């Protein structure tokens, strides 16, 4: 069996009811290499670690799409400009090239 | 001088409090719960218990009859029996033809046990809470007190003028409709008290022990005496509570929650700590001192020396540190984050010394107060391996605030230079007329 820290009541025959919190069990380090400190918010906790990963996870990944395609969008709206060069005249030294 | 508070509730656990006062020098408390209980209104409604049957003499002839009567008992039955017929040993049947006379005159009653054990059935009502605890404040030492849970209680021990609670909680685990032998106790949905539940339950349906009023059935039957056989052959039932008795369940003591327990007499519920209580206690304003006569601090400075997340105050850490003059001062803990084992210490010149605590913390950065001057002890990084923690989310480490900060900053920098590009495109464009 296994509880909390709470202790928990249990007794068989005439033996008093004793009743004894459970700890002395960390079960994680909370600093090692980026994977570790991942086992480690993987187990800190057993279970608040997991739902507090899969959330987050999830957060950082929209998060990080989203400003993907804000630079996409960017990266367009800068490209628009040079459409005045299909007049095909000269040249304003930019990144992109015709030599 | 009073000053009140709301304690949440600590059954176990002590509490002191540092409590100062422009002018004056502090002085501090140590409150710790002794008891909690909670009486209800309660009574008992029925009691119940085995039952008995006893019959008189059957009637006997030599031919015709005597009558059945109501002869008034639970369950009583008679009736007549013709042609008996019956022998007694070295006898003469007791008749010279058809005896006709039987009547098998019944009488149902109450075990003895029922003296000694019977039922407990109760109606349990409001009723109130009270509780008690010990008190070694300033200079006081153990002063066990007890006392209700209203807000109201205006109790005085030494200079201490105790008004408690009330609790913010206010539920027990309790019923109206619960029952007990022995020591055990249960809650029985409903003792059907009135309703004479074929026995089943309500084998002795009666107010009291002595109130004689058997509104039970043991549905008693007769049945013909025969075979020359002098007797009452008869049939009732089985003592139903007792036939319980046999499928007793689990007592609501030993399903209590909160580890918590239960007393005899008062229904006592036995410190189940749940809640928050507001005390409001006076404390002696002549305890108090000055401010100024008191011994100085200065050159303030604690050594984070270390501790390791655990229950025991399984911290140490130090102070480096000179005086104004030597003597002693309290160190309360206004952040109670690492546990400290010290609430109040002699400050001796120079006094550069040590101290215990716990923090469920990984590692805290916070600080508290001592000799009225709070100072900053961060909290290094803690190992790993009944009583409380800090552990709210104190536990906070490096790479958390370190990753959270980075993750927002990027994400931040990046959509800002992308919503600038639009109007750093289109300014330009605008410029061309």
């Amino acid at each position: 069996f296994t509880v909390t820290g709470e202790g928990l009541e249990y007794t068989w025959g005439n033996h008093p009811p004793k009743r004894v919190w459970a700890q002395e069990s960390g079960e994680g380090n909370p600093h090692g290499w980026p994977h570790e400190v991942v086992v480690y918010y993987y187990n800190r906790y057993p279970l608040t670690t997991i739902i507090g990963l899969c959330t987050c996870v999830a957060i950082i990944m929209v998060s990080c799409v989203t400003s993907v395609w804000l630079l996409c969008r960017t990266r367009n709206l800068c490209i628009t400009p040079y459409k005045l060069a299909p007049n095909a005249q000269v040249p304003i030294l930019l990144a992109l090239l015709c030599c | 001088y009073e000053h009140t508070a709301v304690m949440p509730n600590k059954v176990g656990i002590p509490y002191k409090a540092l409590v100062e006062r422009p002018g004056y020098a502090p002085v501090h408390l140590q409150i710790q719960l002794v008891n909690t209980r909670i009486i209800p209104s309660t009574n008992l409604e029925y009691i119940t218990c085995k039952y008995k049957t006893k019959v008189p003499s059957p009637v006997v002839k030599c031919c015709g009859a005597t009558q059945c009567t109501s002869k008034p008992h639970p369950d009583y039955q008679c009736q007549v029996f013709s042609g008996v017929y019956p022998f007694m040993y070295g006898g003469a049947y007791c008749f010279c033809d058809t005896e006709n006379t039987q009547m098998s005159e019944a009488y149902v009653e109450r075990s003895e046990e029922c003296s000694i054990d019977h039922a407990k059935a109760y109606k349990v009502h409001t009723g109130t809470v009270q509780a008690m605890v010990n008190i070694t404040y300033g200079s006081v030492s153990w002063r066990s007190a007890d006392v209700y849970v209203n807000g109201e209680t205006p109790a005085k021990i030494g200079d201490a003028k105790l008004i408690i609670g009330p609790l913010s909680s206010a539920w027990s685990p309790f019923d109206n409709k619960v029952v007990v032998y022995g020591h055990e106790v249960y809650n029985y949905d409903f003792p059907e008290y009135g309703t004479g539940k074929a026995g089943s339950f309500g084998d002795l349906q009666s107010r009291t022990s002595t109130s004689n009023d058997l509104y039970a059935n043991t549905n008693l039957k007769l049945q013909r005496p025969q075979a020359g056989i002098v007797h009452t052959p008869f049939t009732q039932v089985p003592s139903g509570f007792e036939r319980w008795k046999k499928d007793k369940g689990a007592p609501l003591n030993d399903v209590a929650p909160f580890g918590c327990s239960i007393a005899l007499e008062p229904l006592r519920a036995e410190n189940c700590a749940v809640g928050s209580i507001p005390i409001s206690i006076d404390i002696p304003d002549a305890a108090f001192t000055r401010i100024s006569e008191t011994p100085t601090v200065s050159d303030l400075e604690c050594k984070i020396t270390e501790c390791t997340y655990a229950f025991d105050f399984g911290g140490i850490a130090t102070v480096a540190y000179k005086s104004s003059k030597a003597g002693n001062c309290p160190i309360h803990s206004p952040s109670g984050v690492a546990v400290i084992k010290e609430n109040d210490v002699t400050l001796a010149e120079s006094g550069s010394f040590t101290f215990h605590f716990s923090t469920a913390n990984i590692h805290p950065a916070f600080k508290l107060q001592v000799c009225t001057s709070a100072v900053t002890c961060k909290g290094d990084c803690k190992p790993p391996k009944q009583h409380t923690e800090s552990f709210t989310s104190a536990i906070s480490a490096t790479a958390w605030s370190w990753i959270k900060v980075l993750v927002g900053g990027t994400s931040a920098f990046i959509v800002l230079g992308l919503i600038a590009t639009a109007v750093v495109a289109l300014v330009l464009f605008f410029h061309r007329h």
